[PDB]
RNA sequence: UUCAAAUGAGAACUUUGAAGACUGAAGUGGGGAAAGGUUCCACGUCAACAGCAGUUGGACGUGGGUUAGUCGAUCCUAAGA
């Protein structure tokens, strides 16, 4: 899972940036459940779709 | 020492999170050779040297 | 049971030293369910645990 | 040992319960069927108000001369799928939108609190006297209103694998009542079914069950038992305490395998008089089961980071359970304040709002919700660290899944029996075994379903009562008779339903409940079933 | 058998010669050795404020002669390898001398 | 830590090893919409720096600690 | 005394009734931890088969370090296979390197 | 091997109707 | 050094109490500087280590803990570099 840059491209400025946001939101909120539960493996596609997003906006 | 500079501070934090035996589900690995900690460190056997 | 941090807490919370701290050999299992400085002055405040007295040097002699 | 003050207290007991299941029986028709509310309730605030009602009621009687009476069972409404533990409180329903976006549609009902046409409603609510305790849950359903008929009626019966689970369950429960009933008078127990000079067993208990599930082609749910209720012992937490004696017949999988095929509860007894039984019975609709599969349960966690599933649905239990023999000292005034009223409150599940002084409100006013909730910020602060330290447990919520057999059997296990669940909190159903023959463990079984695309959920459908064997002595009338303290024709008014399977008569056992339901229809000759009565309220 | 008699024990001709850090851990043992003579059980349990009694004046300072009331009584425990032991108390008297041995009757 | 929230109206955090108490201040006053009265701040002994932000008189703590999660 | 005596009641309650001979109702955890602790030893091993089986290997794996006698996995101190100061010696009449 | 006879027994084995209530609002 | 109890499979050595002594304020007390770097504290806990022992530990396992406008560094110059 996690988002896709092809789809990412279609996208303008707004957009990506507000999705970036969204996805620090809830990067914030599982490592909130991560002090309870060391073993969530959402974190590693929300991390990643944050460096996908960062990339398609840098490109 | 109690006043100390915050690159030592820093080094110090890093060896204390180094100081741990293996996790185990690294047992339990296919092939696995590690079988203990051979770089372990402890405050009275082996002296950092800053 | 070990109760050295509970006779430590007692001297810190009644404020003389562990010499002269009594932990009443009966009531080991309350003791020793006492963690907080807070459980050790409810202990002090019902007996459990007693201060004791300065070991007398008299001047009558002086 | 019965006697007339522990049969007034069940009686007592009993009465609340039928008054505050009507109650919200009224709510609901209101809310939803009636329509003339201007605004809906919601599941926390049925639950919630429902607690009220009976903690104001409960305060009228056994003032001064009872040491502990209250809540047995806190409010639960479950939906579909959800088989139990879903009593949340009024303060997580933002939490609950907000853990639930991105999800599907499917939890829709729970997760909003909003009903929806079509749901299968479980409400399940028990009362408690000196530690004597009549439970009781009915399963209601909800309809679309009809627009052109001048009286609110339904457009039509509810069809389907939902019918065929209200059905299996309701049928269920009158036959058992009746079979239990004819354990006073042994020589009305029909012949095809039982020995005149035969008692009534476990063993009859689960055939006769098992026979209507089978012909209205649903399963019961690991959850089922029929069982014996003594003072302060009712199986308020049957999951989570241990019990030395144990007198009654239940369901697991362990039981499904050995169908199959062919403190341990056992179906090795003989129902005695002067005894009170709860029977509660659920059943699972296998409507789009076209394999066989087995019936198994899925515990819901408050995590969204656990999974990138669909159709999971994320929240947290709001009854937690208080274990007496674990002792630790708080750090927290708040926490040590909240442990003491925990231990007010007694050996029977609770509420954090439950704790509250506010509660319950003399009138319901804003400020007086306002002030409940300011109460509940501070007393999750206290139970986080109670939790922490193992005072407190909570009691599950659980989904009814099915997992296919040809899965199971294809799966490979390299431990076998020695696998467990050591991260478990609970020592009881971590240290379980479903499957003995197949030597497939708790948390295998829970691999093999989730691993499964085939592992469906499956509707349930709830009835719960309490009943009491009155001697000949303990009875008004000098006769021996069945007490049904909650439950029956007033309250658990089965809704309009329709399915396409019946009982096929050509079974000795289908005959068996067939002449049950007639010397229960008779009034003179037959069984004595007494049922107990709700009070008036306006 | 249970049975409690009190009797006199000389400790000087005991201690007689002993070094002085040793003097009233000897006594301890000397009355343990007493008490199994006298009864028979190698089971011996000494009251608190008897050794109190026997250090009172210090390491060095044990009394010439010592009252001690001496019960054999039964173990109760069944984890014990012998049924019975002595329970050995002080008697507090106005001098230890002159005293001989008595039968203490059991009430 | 927990301890905190009820004894000072004090919330606490791990912050970023960059971040002085100007920037603890705005960023938490940003996130969760409170006024924050000050901060105190140390680096704990694995390296991580950890921030006690205490808010003024008109919030309080244990409603921003049940918004986010952990309570 | 007996006024005493008899306002000093035992009265039970439900939990002297539940609670009062059974115990746990919550797993003994292997390392003392609290309900939200960490634990790094076990924690990426689910299963309590799984967890012995890797306690058997690590208690297998000490068994050499065991033998010689090291006070840990940490002890690494190495001997010199001679000593100079020690054989180093052609002693004249004067000053000697030790008393 | 009695783990295979039970498995083999288990892939031996899976290998008008009625109405309540009316149209009224209990 | 001694006595009883508790804990424990197991107690000369653990814990509490009962006692006997000692350091005797140029301390065997209460703090710091250099150095060390978590040794501090809690829970769990004994294979190896603690030249006897061990249920104890500065050991093994998992965590918690160090909050400054006013205390220091930071600023100044010294012999010097
Ligand atoms: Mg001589
Ligand atoms: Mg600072
Ligand atoms: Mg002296
Ligand atoms: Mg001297
Ligand atoms: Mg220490
Ligand atoms: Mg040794
Ligand atoms: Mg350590």
């Amino acid at each position: 899972a996690g988002v896709k840059a092809y789809e990412l491209r279609t996208k303008s400025k707004e957009q990506l940036a507000s999705q970036l946001v969204d996805l620090k939101k809830e990067l914030a909120e599982l490592k909130v459940q991560k002090l309870s539960r060391p073993s969530l493996p959402k974190i590693k596609t929300v991390r990643k779709s944050i460096a996908c997003v960062l990339t398609v906006i840098n490109e | 020492a109690a006043q100390k500079s915050f690159r030592i501070k820093q080094k110090m934090a890093k060896a204390k999170k180094q100081n741990r035996p293996l996790p185990q589900w690294i047992r339990l690995r296919t092939n696995n050779t590690i079988r203990y900690n051979a770089k372990r460190r402890n405050w009275r056997r082996t002296k950092m040297n800053i | 049971a070990n109760l050295r941090t509970q006779k430590r807490l007692a001297a810190s919370v009644v404020g003389v030293g562990k010499r002269k701290v009594w932990l009443d050999p009966n009531e080991t299992s309350e003791i020793a369910q006492a963690n907080s400085r807070n459980a050790i002055r409810k202990l002090v405040k019902n007996g459990t645990i007693v201060k004791k007295a300065v070991t007398v040097h008299s001047k009558s002699r002086t | 040992i019965l006697q007339e003050s522990v049969l007034n207290k069940y009686r007592t007991a009993g009465q609340i319960a039928q008054t505050a299941l009507k109650y919200v029986t009224s709510l609901i028709n209101d809310s939803y069927h009636s329509k003339t509310t201007q605004r809906q309730l919601t599941v926390p605030e049925l639950c919630l108000l429902t607690d009220s009602f009976i903690l104001t009621r409960l305060e009228q009687y056994y003032k001064n001369k009872v040491n502990e009476r209250g809540i047995a069972i806190p409010t639960t409404i479950d939906i579909d799928q959800i088989s139990g533990g879903w009593c949340p409180e009024i303060d997580d329903t933002q939490n609950l939108l907000n853990w639930n976006k991105g999800k599907d549609s499917t939890f829709a009902s729970s997760v909003t609190g909003t009903l929806r046409p079509g749901d299968l409603v479980k409400i399940t609510l028990g009362v408690h006297i000196d530690g004597y305790t009549s439970e009781v849950s009915h399963t209601m359903v909800i309809y679309p209103v009809d627009e052109t008929k001048p009286i609110l009626q339904p457009t039509g019966p509810l069809l389907g694998g939902k019918a065929d689970a209200v059905a299996a369950a309701h049928i269920a429960m009158e036959t058992v009542v009746a079979l239990l009933a004819c354990a006073l008078t042994p020589e009305k127990l029909p012949a095809s079914l039982g020995g005149t000079s035969s008692g009534i067993t476990g063993q009859l208990i689960r055939t006769i069950v098992d026979t209507i599930a089978r012909s209205y082609n649903c399963g019961v749910v690991p959850g089922s038992r029929v069982r014996r209720i003594r003072r302060f012992l009712a199986g308020q937490n049957e999951g989570i305490v241990a019990e030395r004696e144990y007198k009654g017949v239940v369901w697991t999988e362990s039981h499904q395998e050995a169908d199959l095929l062919s403190a341990i509860p056992s179906d090795d007894f003989v129902v005695q008089s002067g005894e009170v039984y709860l029977i509660d019975l659920k059943m699972a609709s296998l409507e789009h089961c076209t394999k066989k599969g087995l019936v198994t349960l899925e515990t819901v966690d408050s995590y969204t980071g656990k999974s990138h599933k669909a159709g999971e649905l994320i929240a947290r239990p709001g009854a937690y359970v208080r274990d007496f023999a674990q002792t630790h000292i708080l750090k927290l005034k708040t926490s040590r304040q909240l442990l003491t009223k925990i231990d007010k409150q007694g050996v029977y599940p609770f509420k954090l709002s439950h704790l509250s002084s506010n509660f319950p409100f003399v009138h319901e006013n804003e400020e007086e919700l306002q002030s409940l909730k300011k109460d509940l910020k501070s007393f999750r602060l206290g139970m986080s660290e109670i939790s922490n330290n193992y005072l407190c447990v909570e009691s599950p919520i659980q989904i009814a899944r099915w997992v296919p057999w040809d899965h199971i059997l294809k799966a490979t296990n390299p431990n076998g029996n020695l696998s467990y669940d050591a991260t478990s909190t609970l020592t009881l159903p971590g240290h379980e075994l479903p499957l003995p023959k197949l030597g497939v463990s708790a948390i295998k079984l829970k691999s093999l379903m989730n691993s499964t695309k085939e592992s469906i959920s499956l509707p349930v459908a709830r009835e719960c009562n309490t009943i009491v064997l009155c001697d000949s002595s303990v009875s008004t009338t000098d006769r021996p008779e069945l007490l049904r303290l909650t439950g029956g024709s007033k309250t658990c008014q089965p809704s309009w339903i329709h399915s396409q399977h019946e009982l096929n008569p050509q079974d000795s056992i289908v005959q068996g409940i067939f002449q049950l339901a007639t010397l229960a229809k008779d009034k003179r000759f037959g069984l004595l079933l007494k049922e107990t009565q709700p009070m008036k309220q306006k | 058998d249970v049975v409690t008699r009190e009797y006199t024990i000389n400790l000087h001709k005991r201690l007689h010669g002993v070094s002085f850090k040793k003097r009233a851990p000897r006594a301890v043992k000397e009355i343990k050795k007493f008490a199994k003579l006298h009864m028979g059980t190698d089971d011996v349990r000494l009251a608190p404020e008897l050794n109190q009694a026997i250090w009172k004046r210090g390491v060095k300072g044990v009394e010439y002669r010592l009252r001690l009331r001496i019960s054999r009584k039964r173990n109760e425990e069944e984890d014990a390898k012998n049924p019975l032991f002595s329970y050995v108390e002080p008697v507090l008297v106005a001098s230890a001398k002159g005293l001989q041995t008595v039968v203490v009757e059991e009430d | 830590a927990m301890k905190k929230v009820e004894d000072g109206n004090i919330l606490v955090f791990q912050v970023s090893m960059k971040a002085n108490k100007y920037q603890i201040k705005k960023a938490v006053k940003e996130l969760y919409e409170v006024d924050v009265l000050k901060v105190n701040t140390l680096v704990r002994p694995n390296g991580t720096k950890k921030a006690y932000v205490r808010l003024t008189a008109d919030y309080d703590a244990l409603d921003i600690a049940n918004r986010i999660g952990y309570i | 005394q007996n006024r005493a005596a008899r306002k000093n009641r035992y009265v039970e309650r439900g939990s002297d009734v539940v609670f009062g001979d059974q115990d746990a109702l919550t797993a003994s955890t292997e390392n003392g931890v609290k309900l939200r602790q960490t634990d790094r030893l076990l924690d990426g091993v689910a299963d309590g088969s799984m967890r012995s089986k890797a306690d058997r290997m690590a208690k297998m794996e000490r068994r050499e370090r065991n033998r010689h006698a090291k006070q840990g996995e940490s002890d690494r101190h190495n001997a010199v296979s001679l000593s100079k100061h020690l054989f180093s010696g052609k002693r004249g009449v004067g000053k000697t390197d030790f008393r | 091997s009695s783990l295979t006879l039970v498995k083999e027994a288990l892939w031996s084995v899976i290998d008008q109707g009625t109405t309540l209530g009316g149209p009224f609002f209990p």
